[PDB]
């Protein structure tokens, strides 16, 4: 599968943006950083859509995707 | 973010569409209009001048979603900012919220807290 990258993040960010990728689809391996958080995505949700909705909080570069 | 700001509250239910509004003047905001579904939204936007559109997913005539694409794809009020109330943290629904263009989606019902971070985050994400 995949895995997902989440970098400067603020106070709070990291659960918000745990629970918004919960709404989206189901999460292994998660790891929770202080100002960060990555995950391996299970590849039943398009990229582009995830990018999508975190940017209703986050920027793009924040956002970074790559192979396990 | 300029406490005169205009808003237009779009809801088919007028309950709602009160509450949204006593909450925006719990946070200073007065310069509000209503609206009762997508079609009667569009048709008072013409009237120029709104800086800001709340509206709910579900609407006879013409849902949220369609209002929401109809202001993107309008040259003229294209940035307008866009707030869609639903009433479920769908997944279906929100990437459809994000893909037509939402400056961002709040979940009923909501409290004046939340709505005040939801403004924020738009307000700072767009300079306002
Ligand atoms: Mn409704």
């Amino acid at each position: 599968a995949r895995r997902i990258i989440l970098s400067r993040l603020k106070a709070g960010e990291v659960d918000l943006l745990e629970e918004e990728l919960g709404h989206l689809t189901t999460l292994t391996d998660v790891v929770k950083g202080a100002d960060s958080l990555s995950a391996i995505l299970p590849g039943d949700i398009a990229e582009d859509d995830i990018t999508a909705v975190l940017c209703f909080v986050i920027e793009a570069d924040q956002i970074t995707f790559e192979t396990v | 973010a300029d406490k005169e700001l205009k808003f237009l509250v779009v809801d088919d239910f007028s309950t709602m569409r009160r509450i949204v509004r006593n909450l925006l003047k719990e946070l200073g905001f007065n310069n509000v209009e209503e609206a009762e579904d997508g079609v009667d939204a569009l048709n008072k936007l013409q009237a120029g001048g709104y800086g800001f559109v709340i509206s709910d997913w579900n609407m006879p005539n013409m849902d949220g979603l369609e209002l929401l694409k109809t202001i993107r794809a309008d040259g003229a009020m294209s940035a307008l900012p866009v707030l869609m109330v639903t009433a479920e943290a769908k997944k279906e629904n929100i990437i459809a919220a994000a893909q037509a263009g939402a400056s961002g989606y709040v979940v009923k019902p909501f409290t004046a807290a939340t709505l005040e971070e939801k403004l924020n985050k738009i307000f700072e994400k767009l300079g306002m």
